[PDB]
């Protein structure tokens, strides 16, 4: 006994307080952002709206995404990358239509795909501008050949889904860029993180439903995983 | 034309290397050799603290060696008592991602800042009890890693725009600004009689500053690559190093040189703090291998080792009084040693 | 290019005195304060508050 | 098991051929032998990993550290039965050991069944809705542990307050549970072992098998992301390989119990007992079948083993 009397009142009510606030925090999804500056990845955010980091917000059928995006900070980005060890998905907008700055973005994929503590991280690919890739390509003032010799032996595979009306160009070509992403994503075996490919438009309103079935399946994963079952 | 400042700079390097090898008259394990050995240092657990979300990023002891502050990127500050486990007070954030923290030396304020771009100054003692935010910093062009206070008056701080600055308090403008690093500043520490500091800047170098001047004092270099911690030995003339290579390092500021390098063939990984204890004998360091180290200064060998942490250490902390030694890792709990 | 020189020629103008001598000042501050340290001489355990 | 008329008790011929032939003094102590020298160290080594080296309490360990046990506990006093065994048919140890014997078995054999099943479950309950909390199943994994074991030690007792020896004149023997009065086997215990057969092994295996069908149902839903197969299908190999262990080395044992009950109590002869002994040979190598099915085929179990020894 003695005359100290907060020393069960505070301790009770902050534990209550830290009570709530931890059943409110487990509940919530947290993805991070990255894209280069020629890459649409504002547009994006604007699109699925309804200094230091911006930070937004969205609602999918009662679940809550919780997204960041990298502001006023320097070019060199290998010591504030290791805060974001306990993120679900890292959401990667790649320009389509370039040619030229498209092997930076190839090499700066291969480098966050290797880092040492984004070992047990899933990565969310979206390939933006691709109606001015068609265009570009129907165009034919330029050859990709200039950059990527080896596409001059790419044939389309025998199990393509091309939806109706479109050139069997612009799908070879398409589906080439694709495979580049696809191989370096492979090619460590690892088998412990998975790459989601996906193409977008400058206008479109179902990529918050694409971002939940990814996040749906990881979390599958996860849980084969814990349980000994795989 | 470019050539001439070259030359006149490598000229004054020149000289100044001779000036350093001229002083290098012995290594210092051929005078240290002949002192009795500390022994074998074993140390347990007293209390283990529960209450964090997530990661534990820093955290401070205060002037009367009992109470202390930790902070975590739930977006919480929790002020603890270590007598008796019990909670005093919580403090939610405006952002979720901070990397420093402080403790006034008069036991009335706290400082805190992380990715924002913007350091936060909370008042403790108000009568309504209720602690509410009285100043917030702006001007920075980049994350803000370390923060001290000098009195109530004054606050240093650095960021990773390559500056450092000191600040007044009530008018809210820099008073001083410190320039001349290349790279990211992750590490400052705070001379004992309050005159100097010593800062470390991811270039494999170190400096020291005088507050009321605004230039480099002198200039160390040695190390191989970023440099993550740094600390004042007690007395005043020495600061050890820790870096991503694998070692600490000692230097003293009269004779501008390496003393002591310890370092180890079977490790080959970073050190994430450092500290010194009371009487100058005993350097603790936290390691990426989950775990920490103890060692002694004089005499360049191993004394013990401290384990029992599930993650990485972030943060490392020995009292005024000399009585404990506490510390935080990524696994969301504090342990205190004695 | 100029400022390095500034830097260089402020830095070449330090007196230096010999390793030796900060050797011993290290070590006498280890000696005069060894008996304090409650880390390397234990304290009872009547009067630690741990 | 076999009934002894009428204390000088008597036996009829088959009885007498079984008790003193090659099935019951050569073939038997064989397997028991090989499972206890394969099952010892196997279940050690398992409890080991899961009390010494685990950081963080997942609800999975919480189970399978109980069944482990199960498990060990079960396989404790068989060199006393092969013993027994071996001598040709006779107890010659006491008679507190023959009660410890007989309860400890049964026992064991039905706590490893009822973890099974909790473990089934558990597993739709995460799969097929992935929302969960870790700490809540926590709490009830450590209240329905305390329950199943409660509720086995107070099933055993009916075998402790029989007597389980007894004497054959004719052949010079001593029996521990293989032969037992007329006026019992119709009565009681007819009850007790009809209770067990159909009350901890059917409804059981219905939840079991319901759970991991529903599970590969969904598992190979036409609903699910294309980039995950490789993953996916695997799974469903290891589920299948689980219930094959379970109605395969259970089924035969509850169906011939049964049977055997009922030809004793309905018409009142006995020529079924070598089929039992034979399946109950089958039901008892589930002690070393299953560290290899629901412990080590995993990753990270088998690089803790290896940093173990």
């Amino acid at each position: 006994s003695a005359e100290d009397k907060a020393a069960v009142e505070r301790s009770k009510m902050i534990e209550k307080q830290l009570q709530k606030d931890k059943q409110v925090y487990r509940r919530t999804l947290r993805l991070l952002l990255l894209g280069a500056d020629n890459s649409g990845k504002s547009t994006i955010v604007k699109q699925m709206r309804i200094s230091g980091i911006f930070e937004t917000k969205f609602q999918v059928d009662k679940v809550n995404f919780h997204m960041f995006d990298v502001g006023a900070q320097r070019d060199e980005r290998r010591k504030w990358i290791q805060c974001f060890n306990d993120v679900t998905a890292i959401i990667f907008v790649v320009d389509s239509s370039d040619y030229n700055r498209l092997q930076e973005a190839l090499n700066d994929f291969k480098s966050i795909w290797n880092n040492r503590w984004l070992r047990t991280i899933s990565v969310i690919l979206f390939l933006n501008k691709q109606d001015l890739l068609a265009e570009k390509v129907l165009a034919g003032k330029s050859k990709i050949e200039d950059y990527f010799p080896e596409f001059a032996r790419y044939t389309t595979p025998e199990d393509a889904t091309p939806e109706p009306g479109e050139d069997p160009r612009v799908t070879r070509a398409k589906y080439f860029i694709r495979k580049e992403f696809v191989d370096i994503s492979t090619a460590s075996g690892d088998g412990r993180h998975i790459c989601y490919p996906h193409f977008t438009c400058s206008v479109d309103t179902e990529n918050a439903r694409r971002i939940f079935n990814d996040c749906k399946d990881i979390i599958l994963q996860m849980n084969l995983r814990e349980y000994n079952l795989v | 034309e470019l050539d001439q400042l070259r030359q006149e700079a490598e000229q004054l390097k020149n000289q100044i290397r001779d000036a350093r090898k001229a002083c290098a008259d012995a290594t210092l394990s051929q005078i240290t050799n002949n002192i009795d050995p500390v022994g074998r240092i074993q140390m347990r657990t007293r209390r283990t603290l529960r209450g964090h979300l997530a990661k534990i990023y820093a955290m401070h002891w205060g002037t009367d060696s009992r109470l202390l502050v930790s902070a975590s990127q739930d977006g919480k500050l929790i002020i603890w008592d270590s007598y008796t486990t019990n909670k005093v007070h919580a403090i939610p954030l405006r952002s979720s991602w901070v990397m420093t923290c402080a403790y006034a030396p008069s036991g009335n304020y706290v400082a805190c800042g992380g990715l924002d771009n913007i350091c936060s100054i909370y008042n403790l003692k108000t009568r309504e009890g209720n602690v509410r935010v009285s100043r917030e910093l702006a001007g920075h062009t980049g994350y803000l890693s370390c923060c001290r206070f000098l009195d109530d008056n004054q606050i240093v701080t650095s960021s990773g725009d390559t500056t450092c600055a000191l600040w007044d308090i009530e008018t809210g403008q820099q008073t001083t600004t410190f320039t001349g690093h290349t790279g990211d500043v992750m590490s400052l520490s705070l001379a004992p009689d309050t005159r100097l500091f010593v800062s470390g800047a991811c270039d494999a170098s170190a400096k020291l500053w005088d507050v009321r001047e605004g230039m480099c004092r002198q200039t160390f270099t040695g190390h191989e690559s970023d440099i993550n911690a740094i600390c004042f030995f007690p007395n005043g003339n020495a600061f050890a190093t820790g870096s991503d290579d694998a070692t600490c390092r000692l230097f003293d500021l009269r004779a501008d040189q390496e003393l002591m390098t310890y370092s180890h063939d079977n490790i080959i990984c970073g050190i994430t703090s450092v500290s010194f204890s009371k009487s100058g004998r005993l350097l603790l360091a936290g390691y990426d291998d989950f775990n920490c180290n103890v060692w002694d200064a004089l005499k360049a060998d191993r004394a013990g080792v401290l384990a029992g942490h599930d993650n990485r250490v972030s943060c490392l902390g020995v009292t005024d009084d000399g009585m404990a030694v506490a510390t935080g890792s990524w696994d969301s709990f504090l342990k205190i040693w004695n | 290019a100029r400022k390095l020189v500034e830097q260089l020629k402020m830095e070449a103008n330090i007196d230096r005195i010999k390793v030796s001598k900060a050797a011993a000042d290290l070590m006498a501050y280890c000696e005069a304060h060894a008996k304090e340290d409650p880390l390397l001489t234990p304290v009872p355990a009547s009067e630690n508050p741990f | 098991s076999l009934i002894g008329k009428v204390t000088v008790f008597s036996v009829d011929e088959f009885s007498a051929s079984v008790l003193t032939g090659k099935l019951t003094t050569v073939f038997l102590p064989i397997v028991y032998t090989i499972v206890f020298v394969v099952g010892l160290p196997s279940n050690g080594m398992a409890l080991w990993v899961f009390l010494f080296r685990t950081k963080k309490k997942h609800p999975a360990v919480i189970y399978m550290a109980n069944l482990a046990l199960a498990d060990l506990l079960s396989v404790i006093w068989f060199p006393l039965k092969i013993a027994y065994h071996i001598h040709g048919n006779n107890w010659i140890y006491g008679e507190a050991l023959c009660n410890v014997l007989i309860g400890f078995f049964y026992g064991n054999m039905y706590c490893s069944i009822l973890f099974m099943t909790c473990l089934s479950v558990q597993r739709y309950w995460v799969i097929v809705n992935p929302m969960g909390h870790s700490r809540k199943k926590a709490n009830i994994a450590i209240g329905i542990s305390l329950a199943i074991w409660l509720l086995i030690l107070l099933v055993t007792i009916p075998l402790y307050v029989v007597k389980q020896t007894i004497f054959i004149p004719a052949l010079n023997i001593t029996t521990c549970h293989d032969v037992l009065p007329e006026q019992l086997l119709v009565g009681d215990m007819f009850n007790y072992f009809l209770s067990l057969a159909i009350g901890v092994f059917l409804f059981p295996a219905f939840l079991t098998a319901s759970a991991y069908v529903l599970m590969i149902r969904m598992l190979r839903s036409s609903a699910m992301d294309e980039n995950s197969e490789k993953k996916r299908k695997r799974a469903i190999k290891l589920i299948v390989t689980v219930l094959a262990m379970y109605l395969i080395c259970f089924t035969p044992s509850n169906l011939l119990l049964v049977v055997h009950y009922f030809l004793i109590k309905s018409q009142g002869q006995s020529h079924v007992y070598a089929l039992y002994i034979v399946a109950l040979c089958l039901s008892t190598l589930n002690s070393c079948i299953d560290p290899f099915v629901y412990y080590f085929v995993s990753h990270d179990f088998r690089d803790h083993a290896k940093n173990a020894l």
